[PDB]
């Protein structure tokens, strides 16, 4: 029967589905303002940090978070996060994948022992006492140093001076690091400078990688796009790319795609039975992106409001109703080249 | 004949853990550097 295995796979499916739904909702919200900019984030990192926060949440504070983060269909969302974390951190020798969580707490501020044992259980987050009251900069620096260590030195200064203050009582941090070679690597010899068209009337040079090989491709004629899967070693992870057939609008060529984007659509396309192995002439830019944002305003616009107010209820971790989220800092990095991809991010939920 | 897949204009991309189908990273690339 293996009802234990079946249950835990359902748990994991719940969190994966939540993260997918949250990814599209978050992108759609970020896109409303930033229609013409690069966007890059780790929804795993954001959701993990906010799930560790959700663990402490009660009442309408919790209910709002569950709705925005899509935790509604789960009796124990924290179990799914635990099992996914365990899967990602499973020891291996063929590529790098790891994620970690940590609780930074004001040394004077006592947290409920139930919260700490559940945080350790589900998120492997250990509490570290720090002096926020009379040493914010020393506390900020040690946090940034941990994040630096988890991100292979790619995120060296996650928190700024404006983020950590004397009023800060708790900082819940997630980090994720990924680096893997492609299953089939590009030959640098075949890389050449080519135009990347930002629009019908604008282009810039990029180093364009090239290979001819076989990849899963979905051709969606009636929606004028194609999608390709680019496996990393052993196909345990892949990069999916969704490309409109041309630039057929007045901006990026993504207007229609972004208007019609849903997780339901994204999900069924990615695993479509019509996505099949196809010999392709693949041209892919060598590119890198960095991003940093305080998601507070974004999350409030999505419906997570109470958590950022004086009425916030985090009595899952404390007996005092004196805590509220001040900031949700997220920083990300990715580098795509001929050998593979490096991707890394961190999220700090700052509570005062 | 070979299918042309030329990524020389804006696209969406994501990195997925395939067994669980979890999206670990998501982005849009529309603007070099």
């Amino acid at each position: 029967k293996d009802r234990w295995g079946s249950e835990l796979e359902i748990s994991m499916e719940q969190v994966s589905a939540s993260i997918g739904n949250f990814t599209v909702d978050l992108f759609n919200k970020l896109n409303e303002t930033n229609r013409d900019k690069n966007i890059f984030f780790s929804p795993w990192s954001i959701s993990s940090a906010l799930a560790l926060t959700y663990l402490a949440a009660k009442g309408s504070t919790a209910r709002e978070m569950a709705e925005v983060l899509h935790f509604e269909q789960a009796e124990n969302i924290h179990s799914g996060f635990k099992e996914l974390l365990t899967a990602f951190n499973k020891p291996r020798n063929n590529y790098s994948l790891r994620s970690a969580n940590r609780i930074y707490v004001e040394k004077t501020y006592a947290l409920l022992p139930t919260y700490l044992q559940l945080s350790k259980k589900y998120y492997k987050a250990e509490p570290q006492k720090v002096n926020f009251k009379t040493a914010p900069e020393q506390s900020r620096k040690e946090i940034n140093t941990w994040v630096e260590k988890q991100t292979e030195s790619k995120i060296k200064n996650l928190l700024s001076s404006d983020d950590v203050k004397a009023t800060t009582r708790l900082i819940l941090v997630n980090a994720i690091y990924f680096k893997a070679e492609w299953e089939v690597k590009f030959q640098a010899e075949k890389t050449s400078i080519q135009p990347f068209r930002l629009s019908k009337n604008k282009s810039k040079p990029v180093k364009m990688m090239y290979m001819r090989d076989t990849f899963p491709v979905l051709i969606m004629e009636k929606m004028n796009f194609k999608m390709i899967e680019l496996p990393y070693v052993k196909r345990e992870l892949s990069m999916f790319i969704l490309l409109p057939d041309d630039i057929k609008d007045g901006t990026t060529g993504l207007e229609q795609l972004e208007r019609e984007l849903t997780y339901e659509r994204l999900s069924e396309w990615a695993d479509s039975k019509m996505m099949t192995e196809t010999l392709v002439d693949l041209h892919l830019p060598k590119f890198s992106l960095e991003d940093r944002i305080d998601l507070r305003d974004t999350l409030r616009n999505m419906g997570m409001t109470t958590a950022f107010t004086t009425n916030a209820d985090f009595r899952g971790m404390t007996d005092k109703k004196d805590l509220a989220i001040s900031k949700v800092i997220h920083q990300s990095f990715v580098a795509v080249d001929e050998k593979g991809t490096e991707a890394v991010a961190a999220t700090a939920v700052i509570i005062s | 004949h070979v299918l042309k897949f030329k990524v020389d204009h804006p696209f969406h991309f994501f990195i997925r853990h395939n067994k669980s189908k979890t999206i670990l990273f998501f982005g849009r690339f529309c603007c070099p550097v």
